[PDB]
């Protein structure tokens, strides 16, 4: 009885019971999201943890064999990449103390609590009450105060959470002789053991720190234009030679500055056209929104959904007489079951959100050959990598004009396209200054690098050296930032959104492999692309058996990622910015402040 | 078989063999449930861990996709022996002119 035969004669039973536990948990995970009843609250969480009630003692009984002489790397990629190390190693009281602080770091933070400290007659919360004053205002009694209003109300309450959660990770990291507890987040990223087609252990700095050096010259092209776009209703506080405040977000945490497009509308009270709501006069339903979503997959060649898809999915809103939630989530319940959950209505703004998420379940039917041990993304970002590629492929002119929404009486004019290209200018970069100041905080600080005297005094000057967005009110240690974020409160690693924007264009450049078009690159559609018919069929079925390192070699063969395929698609946008830096602020001042 | 062998509560009646160390020969029925195991022991006790008994079960629920929704398969194997032929196809007739 060799260990190689032992591995398969345990893992076959393991995946056979794992798909059964996955479906028994997915039934409780889906029937709650459509039927909110008080019995369903009791009946979803006991059965969603029934998959965990088997796994919390079965994974220890799965790696009870050490797998010392395993010669097939498939079952070793099955077992060793999913080593559930936890409370069975160190303690059960400290782990339940971490579970206790997880109750106050995520549930109390959820939906927020903002009370007005000036007058008790105004009972207004974050979304009910501050947004209608945020939308239209002219004076500065509340607007510059609105950023630090969260620091004065909630930012002082999250003070015991800042220290113990970052000094627990050194005790958490020393379990299985690994250098970091971020290696548990990097568990799918540690891929050493194959010949050449992985990333080396000494190549980690070369993998991470070097890829940001290419997009930084593209940030200064818009840092001299969008900064000067505040000359509408910003008096006597921000000079055009200085920088931006921190209350231009749209929400309280504000992880992107993409929402500045609504600030720079030239004619707000007089719209030029509206090509989005051209569905309303012909009055299509929510069915034809979904019939064309797989016809977009028929035109590229991807197969249609099963016959059990158009009856179990969410196509009509249940309302309030049948209590339900409207969280847009794709679903792969396993064993050939494919359905989705989305807030479908009569409107047209859900069309782009539907076409962004329709590629998720098409990806879910791509890895249907291997069992549940490999039925995920090769990294955290490949679940939405194919969803973000076709997220911008739905608003194309060859898809929108061909169905009959544009007016045939209007002649082709080249001067009216000044406002059509202004919408996508702030989408691609507007969250990237948020990426690199979060990339430095929690990577190599837990091995004895941050003592008790530089908890947050290392945190504050990272916001103005490279990012630039300056604080309007000075702070101290009582003004804790990262307990206010939405992704930090459930310890989400921000590595998938760093590789999200990069890994799209390597396959977005393969749609037009002959001469990049029959002309300019204002149009791009996959309507009858037989060269892209069987092109992406061998791209997507591999899953995890070949890892995230060489998942980009199926059609091109590139070793790493560069932003050189981002040059040809943004040609009306890059020549709109290269001839602009003539009168804005040159360089950067490290001590400029608006107070 | 869609509305024939599908239970919402669970169709655990149809059992099958997931593990068998011996390979097969045609027309062999295997109904003896000798307890398979991966440990060098004669399965101490009656069952439990490290005694993965070969009988498993199915979990047919009436909303699966194709490939997992259950099918009913029957094979009609024909043989020609030295005995006289007793089963044969139909022989249609005509009118009497
Ligand atoms: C390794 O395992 C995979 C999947 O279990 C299988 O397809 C492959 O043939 C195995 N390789 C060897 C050499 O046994
Ligand atoms: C998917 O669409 C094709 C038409 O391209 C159609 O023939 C097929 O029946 C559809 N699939 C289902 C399950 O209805
Ligand atoms: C689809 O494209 C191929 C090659 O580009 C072409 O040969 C074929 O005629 C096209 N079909 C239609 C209906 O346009
Ligand atoms: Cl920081
Ligand atoms: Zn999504």
């Amino acid at each position: 009885s060799t260990i190689e035969e032992q591995a398969k004669t345990f893992l076959d039973k393991f995946n056979h019971e794992a798909e059964d536990l996955f479906y028994q948990s997915s039934l409780a995970s889906w029937n709650y999201n459509t039927n909110i009843t008080e019995e369903n609250v009791q009946n979803m969480n006991n059965a969603g943890d029934k998959w965990s009630a088997f796994l919390k003692e079965q994974s220890t009984l799965a790696q009870m064999y050490p797998l010392q002489e395993i010669q097939n790397l498939t079952v070793k990629l099955q077992l060793q990449a999913l080593q559930q190390n936890g409370s069975s190693v160190l303690s059960e009281d400290k782990s339940k103390r971490l579970n206790t602080i997880l109750n106050t770091m995520s549930t109390i933070y959820s939906t927020g609590k903002v009370c007005n400290p000036d007058n008790p007659q105004e009972c207004l919360l974050l979304e009910p009450g501050l947004n209608e004053i945020m939308a239209n205002s002219l004076d500065y009694n509340e607007r510059l105060w609105a950023w630090e209003s969260w620091r004065s109300e909630v930012g002082k309450q999250l003070r015991p959470l800042y220290e113990e959660y970052v000094v627990l990770k050194n005790e958490m990291a020393r379990a299985n002789h690994y250098e970091d507890y971020g290696d548990y987040w990097r568990g799918d990223y540690e891929v050493n053991g194959v010949d050449g087609y992985d990333y080396s252990r000494g190549q980690l700095i070369e993998d991470v720190e070097h890829t940001f050096e290419e997009i930084k010259p593209l940030y200064e092209h818009l840092h001299a234009y969008v900064r000067a776009k505040l000359m509408n209703a910003y008096p006597s506080y921000i000079s055009p030679i200085g920088c931006l405040p921190a209350h231009l977000l749209g929400d309280m945490w504000g992880r992107f500055w993409t929402n500045l497009y609504s600030l720079t509308v030239p004619f707000g009270q007089k719209p030029n056209i509206d090509v989005t709501d051209a569905m309303v006069d012909q009055a299509w339903d929510a069915q034809r929104i979904f019939k064309e979503a797989e016809k977009f997959f028929v035109s590229v060649g991807l197969p249609n959904m099963t016959q059990g898809f158009w009856e179990n999915s969410m196509l009509t809103d249940p309302g309030n007489v049948q209590k339900a939630v409207c969280h847009p989530t794709a679903w792969d319940l396993g064993k050939g079951d494919f359905r989705i959950l989305m807030c479908t209505k009569v409107t047209m703004d859900d069309f782009l959100t539907a076409h962004h998420e329709m590629g998720h379940i098409q990806y879910d039917m791509a890895y249907a050959a291997q069992p549940f041990l490999l039925r995920n993304g090769a990294n955290e970002g490949f679940h939405e990598a194919v969803g973000e590629i076709m997220s911008l492929s739905a608003a194309t002119p060859k898809h929108l004009k061909s169905i009959g929404l544009l007016s045939p009486d209007f002649q082709e004019d080249n001067e009216t396209e000044i406002n059509f290209l202004l919408k996508q200018a702030l989408t691609i970069v507007g969250t990237l200054p948020f990426t690199y100041m979060l990339e430095k905080w929690r990577w190599m600080v837990f091995k004895g690098e941050i003592p008790k005297d530089q908890w947050m005094k290392k945190w504050w000057e990272m916001k103005r050296e490279i990012v630039g967005v300056v604080e309007p009110v000075p702070h101290d240690e009582t003004y804790c930032d990262p307990a206010s974020l939405f992704h930090v409160s459930n310890d989400y690693s921000f590595i998938r959104y760093y590789t999200r924007t990069l890994y799209q264009f390597q396959f977005q450049e393969a749609l037009c492999q002959a001469a990049k078009h029959e002309g300019p690159l204002h149009k791009c559609d996959i309507s009858n692309s037989t060269e892209a018919g069987q092109k992406l069929f061998n791209m997507l079925r591999l899953g995890k058996s070949e890892p995230w390192t060489l998942a980009l070699e199926n059609v091109v063969g590139a070793k790493n990622m560069n932003v050189r395929p981002l040059l040809n698609y943004f040609e009306p946008l890059f020549t709109w910015l290269k001839d602009q830096n003539k009168n804005s602020f040159v360089g950067w001042s490290t001590d400029w402040s608006p107070y | 078989s869609n509305k024939l062998d599908s239970k919402v509560s669970g169709n655990y009646n149809y059992l099958y063999r997931l593990f068998r160390k011996s390979n097969l020969k045609p027309f062999e029925r295997d109904i003896s449930t000798e307890i398979y195991q991966a440990g060098n022991k004669p399965c101490n006790g009656v069952a439990g861990f490290n005694c993965y008994f070969p009988l498993r079960s199915y979990s047919f629920r009436p909303t699966y996709g194709v490939g997992h929704q259950p099918y009913r398969v029957v094979v009609l194997s024909f043989e020609l022996l030295h005995a006289p032929a007793t089963v044969c196809g139909p022989k249609k007739s005509t009118n009497l002119v």
